[PDB]
RNA sequence: GACCUGGCGGUGCUUCAUAUCCCUCUAGAGGAGCCUGUUCUGUAAUCGAUAAACCCCGAUCAACCUCACCACCUCUUGCUCAGCCUAUAUACCGCCAUCUUCAGCAAACCCUGAUGAAGGCUACAAAGUAAGCGCAAGUACCCACGUAAAGACGUUAGGUCAAGGUGUAGCCCAUGAGGUGGCAAGAAAUGGGCUACAUUUUCUACCCCAGAAAACUACGAUAGCCCUUAUGAAACUUAAGGGUCGAAGGUGGAUUUAGC
């Protein structure tokens, strides 16, 4: 198949009323659709309980809710690695300091991973959906 | 007298669509089915879960697009895919339609764990089959 | 992730959407196999059928 | 002033299709007709109405039992109802001298036929049926009453009974349709030959839930084999054997043919009735045409439609009702 | 594709069942529903795995 | 681009037009599988096929060389599982 | 249960009880008749009790040439929106409670002497704007039918006149 | 799982994304019963004692 | 949020019956044979009788999933005859039509 | 006082009813036993239907559960941004009965009655035209037949707040929720059905060319009693089988049902 010259890009709804009619509408219509997808994703992650019934066979990992909060509450080096993997710049630093104050040994590799996270983001929280 | 799904004659001023104008004894004669899946075929399984999904989807779409739907939904299932075909009105702004399409497709895909598509057809006004 | 962004473009046609879903694992892989993704721990047939070893 | 709620746009809003609208519908059909040929990969110039129906049936498969509810792509002239043109011009003068009757077409026809009868007086079948009412209304594009239709047909009969000229006969034939009379003549089976060159004729029969296939040989000794078993053994009941004898006895050919039949389904009596039909139809090949007609008039070549009647809910049987209690 | 295919139509299956027509009492009055299953058997022959 | 109509017509009426016609929306159409598309599709799919062994002309030959036959069944239904 | 909820049309049809056995043969009085109220009138798509601002639905998609992000109105800000909504409803309801002064005829509850306005215009661009109509009598006549018994009909006498000599009446 | 369905659609209503015509109907009825005086009493501190 | 308290009691029974299904199956097998000693089979009789009452599968009721009606339910759709007819008569159940013959 | 419309008349004439009104045709019910409803009576112990149009009816179904009943015990923001099988089907939606084994209901106009309630046809025609709905036509099943389906507007404030939803009123330490146990019987009457009273029968073989049986050891219980088994956690109770037992019943009063 080749491109259909009479049709607008496939992403848009193929309907005379909904089809974009300008270069600005083209951009705004996609942005509105992306906003809708973002709102749904926010709800899905805000209330995972509602979307935890897995009925798909084979299992689809991508259609499951995402959990972004650290699930290990113990103050330990192994527990700190989780926060670095989750990219919690503030939690990792606060925990790393607490770990250092307690006096437990932090592996150079773990500290290097913390610097990588801190150096890349400049000690600023990565943009999130909403707080 | 039979009552089931019969819009009753009035003074000749009630507009009815083609689906609303046909009583249940026409469901395989003049009108088709609003849902197509395999659950109700001989030797097929999971008819109960397909029905609960259909009932929910029709309520979800009625409240998600308040006042926009111009007729009943057409639910289509092919393999893993779920296709919702809705005839809507041309009153709500297109921006709001695109937001609701992206929102409903995403929210329903995560709820029923399958790729869901929503195909909207706009009509200027409700299509009147006859006046009862 | 930046290298993925430069090659990123919107879906061009229906086939492309089907391909993306297949790669993401959303759509079923054809021809349909009713045991796709389910393995009973790679158990052999003799493990299921012959259970006398456990009765020792 | 008390404002009476004013009527909206007429709800009934009977749809009228003006001539310009129809002209636009024809252009749409011709353009759509070319796309449909392009879709199916056929020549746009030789795409007929029967190919259009075949293409639409494939592209839009509809199983609806009523064919008038299925997707259709026909010429607007066959879809839209034939509408009468405007009968008066801009000045307002109607175009027909019998306009104010309300039935200018009908009464103009009556006037013409009456005139022809006057001139004829001053000057002096089986296949054809008189045009029915619903079909005459279409010609005239007028709504007629049952009694109006009678009056008109009576005038035509008066015309036909009296001597008519070349022109008068042609006019009458305008209102006569053709009736294709089905022939009640039995269709003979094709006489076949086996490996040994013996003539035989295979046929089929059906009775209730039984179905028999009979092979009647042109020459034989009178041996009948049912499912590979001799007929008296397969049919111990005398009534069943009586039915097997009815076809051959009626044509007076007992002992002159050998039959080999296979019957499955039903009961003993239904099976005997099915074999009787199969044997009678097969035996028609070797009897004369006149004898075949006698077989038909005796009931030996008709499939008995009497089958079991279903049971309906709320009743004890097909017709049996539950005991009724007045009080 | 060069495949040898033969098509035949197996006999259809109609499954019928009855329900009460009214919400309460009126046992004599029933509504009967059916589900029709039609078949078409496509028989390929002499194929390879690919 | 077809003036296709569908719907049982009212008295002195015509089948409903295609716009807003829910009966046409209910049909599983074959507009994507026209004879032109099918022939073009299969032309691209010939590269994936392998050639049946010419030696195994008849079923009797198949039985002689391959005596065992294994029957299995796959079921294609609609749904999430 | 979410699966036991019906639509507004079904809920109002049952609650109003406009079609029943109590409205056939003058079996029910007219005082307790309740009126339908469309509860979707003042509702905006995207407005909820939590006060979230959905870009592209509840609020504009782009602000200052940039796509807005999901936001939530503050507690005090939502209270204002909720309070205003209550006020808007009260005003709309107030409009319906207001009674328009109807010019009475010969008596407060009499139809005699009430103007019906000008006669309706004809189908061929004919107008009767000069003529005035006034009711003279309104009677509830009855006949008896085999199926329903008493069948109520209205007999009305009106008089039309332009005030310049031309006047008529009809039933 | 009637909990998931009922709770999900209740959350979506409070978020402004689902219009529950039924729940709106019983909110107007419950609102008119307060103005009429037919309000639900306090638990424990009821008419009886 | 279930239709009524009766549905809610059946929901708990189906859950408890599932949790004890293996334990009940194992003990019953000891009872449903003539091989094992009667003394051992008598102890099993008491053990399965001491399990919670709501773990007994016979106490489960197939109620309509939409209206909780305990009778007139079609097992294939799990709907009461009144609810099934409402969906079927509106053309919302794939392939189900009125039967006439 | 005189009329309009309808109903009704043991009201006239004429024509008809096709399982149908009568005369006719066939098998039944009303008698016996048993199964299963209902009414009465009984029980601490549901509810609804209950002339035609209730009575193997809501139930394509109750040992616990189901359950809404009774006794006792327990819980109080309660599976639910509560709950209520509490009252009101004479507030309703929803789904239906009934005439219907009908063919009528009709908006919008026009005309008649002196511009009253109302009425509106004559075909060699004299004021009716009529959208729409139903019938019809089409469609399902094996046909164009038949059977299904369909069958309007209305009638019986007909049935159903106990499918679910819901207006009004009532309960909120209880008219709500949970646990354990328990009742669902028969003085009596009666509806529907099942099996019989036998010789066109009983038993066996066979599935229609047989041998026996044939009146106090015959025909006749699917009841009673005993035992076993099936399902279940639970069976004197539900079901199946075997043994034992061998009763009324000898063709049924007034009357009554169904079938082309
Ligand atoms: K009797
Ligand atoms: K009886
Ligand atoms: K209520
Ligand atoms: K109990
Ligand atoms: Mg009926
Ligand atoms: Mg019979
Ligand atoms: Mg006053
Ligand atoms: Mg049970
Ligand atoms: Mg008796
Ligand atoms: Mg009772
Ligand atoms: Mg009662
Ligand atoms: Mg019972
Ligand atoms: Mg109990
Ligand atoms: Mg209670
Ligand atoms: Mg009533
Ligand atoms: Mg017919
Ligand atoms: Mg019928
Ligand atoms: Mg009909
Ligand atoms: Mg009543
Ligand atoms: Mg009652
Ligand atoms: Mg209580
Ligand atoms: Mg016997
Ligand atoms: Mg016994
Ligand atoms: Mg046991
Ligand atoms: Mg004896």
């Amino acid at each position: 198949v080749n491109r259909d010259t009479t049709a607008v890009p496939y992403v848009f709804q193929d309907d005379p009323y909904l089809m974009p009619a300008s270069s600005l509408e083209s951009r705004s219509f996609l942005l509105a659709k992306k906003s809708g997808e973002n709102v749904a994703k926010f709800i899905i992650n805000s209330y995972p309980k509602y979307f935890q019934k897995d009925i798909a066979e084979p299992h689809i990992p991508c259609l499951m809710p995402e959990y972004f909060e650290p699930q290990i509450k113990d103050i330990s080096e192994a527990a700190l690695k989780e926060r670095i993997e989750l990219r919690k710049v503030k939690a990792s630093v606060d925990m790393f300091d607490q770990l250092l104050q307690a006096g437990t040994t932090v592996s150079l590799e773990t500290t290097n991973s913390l610097l990588d996270l801190l150096c890349y983001y400049g000690d600023q929280e990565p943009s999130t959906d909403y707080h | 007298k039979n009552r089931a799904a019969r819009v009753r004659v009035s003074k000749g001023d009630k507009p009815v669509t083609y689906e609303e104008a046909h009583a249940p004894h026409y469901i395989a004669h003049r009108k088709g089915w609003l849902s197509l899946h395999t659950g109700n075929l001989d030797g097929e399984d999971h008819a109960a879960e397909r029905t609960v999904e259909d009932v929910f989807l029709r309520k979800f779409m009625w409240g998600t697009f308040p006042g926009c739907l111009a007729d009943q939904l057409v639910l289509k299932r092919r393999g893993n895919q779920l296709e919702i075909c809705a005839v809507v009105l041309r009153q709500l702004s297109p921006h709001k339609y695109y937001f609701l399409v992206g929102y409903s497709e995403t929210l329903l895909s995560y709820f029923y764990k399958c790729p869901v598509r929503l195909h909207l057809q706009t009509v200027p006004s409700k299509v009147v089959y006859k006046y009862l | 992730k930046q290298l993925a962004t430069v090659n990123e473009q919107p879906l061009q046609n229906g086939f492309e959407e089907l391909i993306q879903w297949t790669k993401e694992g959303k759509l079923w892989e054809f021809p349909i196999n009713n045991e796709a993704g389910f393995d009973d721990d790679g158990s052999e047939f003799h493990e299921h059928i012959f259970l006398e070893k456990h009765l020792e | 002033a008390f404002v009476i709620p004013k009527k909206n746009v007429p709800t009934s809003k009977r749809e009228t299709y003006t001539e310009d609208f129809i002209k636009k519908q024809i252009e749409e059909f011709n353009i759509g007709k070319r796309h449909l040929a392009n879709m199916m990969g056929e020549d746009p110039e030789t795409f007929t109405q029967e190919d259009i129906d075949r293409a639409i049936a494939y592209l839009f498969p509809s199983g609806l039992f009523e064919k008038r509810a299925r997707p259709v792509m026909k010429h607007p002239e066959q879809i839209f109802p034939r509408q009468r043109a405007i009968q008066w011009g801009e000045d307002g003068r109607p175009f027909h001298y019998l306009f104010y009757t309300g039935k200018q077409s009908y009464y103009s026809l009556m006037h013409d036929v009456y005139g022809m009868l006057l001139n004829l007086e001053k000057h002096q079948v089986i296949g054809s049926r008189w045009l029915i009412k619903e079909e005459l209304e279409e010609m005239l594009v007028e709504k007629l009453s049952d009694l109006d239709y009678m009056q008109f047909i009576r005038l035509l009969e008066k015309l036909l009974t009296s001597q008519c000229g070349a022109a008068e006969e042609e006019f009458v034939q305008r209102f006569r349709r053709s009736v294709t009379l089905e022939s009640k003549k039995q269709l003979i089976e094709p006489v076949q030959y086996d490996e040994q060159g013996m003539a035989f004729s295979k046929s089929e029969g059906k009775r209730k839930t039984a179905k028999a296939e009979a092979i009647v040989y042109k020459h034989g000794s009178g041996r009948i084999k049912v499912n590979g078993i001799d007929y008296q053994l397969y049919f111990p009941i005398t009534q069943d054997r009586e039915q097997l004898m009815f076809p051959f006895h009626f044509v007076d050919r007992l002992g002159k043919h050998d039959v080999t039949c296979t019957v499955s389904g039903g009961g003993r009596s239904a099976q005997a009735g099915a074999i009787r039909l199969a044997m009678a139809k097969a035996l028609c090949s070797f009897v004369t045409e006149d004898e075949v007609e006698w077989m038909r008039q005796a009931g030996l070549l008709t499939t008995d439609p009497r089958v079991r009647e279903r049971k309906k809910p709320g009743q004890e049987g097909a017709r049996r009702k539950f005991t009724w209690k007045k009080r | 594709l060069g495949i040898s295919i033969k098509v035949h139509e197996p006999p259809r299956k109609i499954e019928r069942f009855t329900l009460l027509q009214s919400v309460h009492i009126y046992k004599k009055h029933r509504v009967q529903y059916e589900m029709r299953t039609l078949y078409r058997c496509l028989e390929l022959e002499h194929l390879t795995g690919s | 681009p077809l003036p296709v109509r569908m719907g049982y017509p009212v008295k002195k009426g015509v089948p409903m037009a295609k716009e807003g016609n829910l009966e046409l929306l209910k049909i599983p159409n074959f507009l994507h599988l026209t004879p032109v598309a099918i022939k073009k599709h299969c032309e691209a799919l010939k590269d994936f096929c392998t050639e049946w062994p010419a030696a195994l002309d008849s079923d009797e030959k198949c039985e002689k060389h391959f005596p065992i036959e294994i029957d299995s069944t796959d079921y294609v239904s609609s749904g999430p599982s | 249960s979410f699966f036991t909820k019906l639509t507004a049309d079904e809920l109002w049809k049952g609650a109003l009880a406009e079609t029943g056995a109590g409205a056939k043969k003058g079996r029910g009085k007219r005082t307790k008749k309740k009126k339908r109220k469309d509860l979707n009138r003042g509702q905006i798509i995207g407005e909820g009790r939590y006060g979230f601002l959905w870009p592209g639905l509840n609020v504009p998609l782009m602000k200052n040439g940039a796509v807005q992000t999901i936001a939530q109105r503050s507690k005090e800000e939502q209270e204002k929106v909720e309070a205003d909504m209550i006020q808007q409803r009260e005003e709309w309801d107030r409009k319906k409670k207001m009674k328009v002064k109807r010019e009475r005829g010969w008596s407060g509850n009499s139809w005699g002497g009430i103007s019906l306005g000008p006669p309706d215009p004809g189908p061929c661009g004919e107008t009767y704007e000069d003529f005035d109509t006034r009711i003279l009598e309104v009677r509830n006549v009855f006949t008896m039918t085999a199926k329903e018994g008493r069948k109520k009909s209205i007999r009305v006498l009106v008089a039309v006149g332009n005030g310049k000599g031309a006047a008529g009446f009809s039933i | 799982n009637h909990h998931t369905y009922a709770e999900l659609m209740q959350t979506l209503r409070f978020l402004g994304l689902y219009r529950d015509e039924h729940q709106d109907f019983m909110d107007e009825q419950k609102r008119l019963k307060k103005l009429r005086g037919k309000e639900k009493p306090k638990k424990g501190e009821g008419k009886r004692a | 949020h279930y239709v009524d308290w009766r549905m809610w009691r059946d929901v708990k029974r189906r859950k408890m019956a599932y949790e004890y299904a293996d334990e009940r199956l194992r003990i019953n097998s000891l009872r449903k044979n003539t091989i094992l000693p009667k003394i051992l089979q008598d102890v099993a009789d008491e053990e399965i009788a001491a399990l919670p009452r709501d773990s007994c599968p016979v106490r489960i009721r197939n109620r309509c999933v939409m209206t909780s009606r305990p009778r007139g339910v079609k097992r294939r759709w799990r709907l009461s005859r009144i609810v099934f007819r409402h969906l079927a008569d509106h053309g919302q159940l794939s392939g189900i039509q009125r039967a006439t013959w």
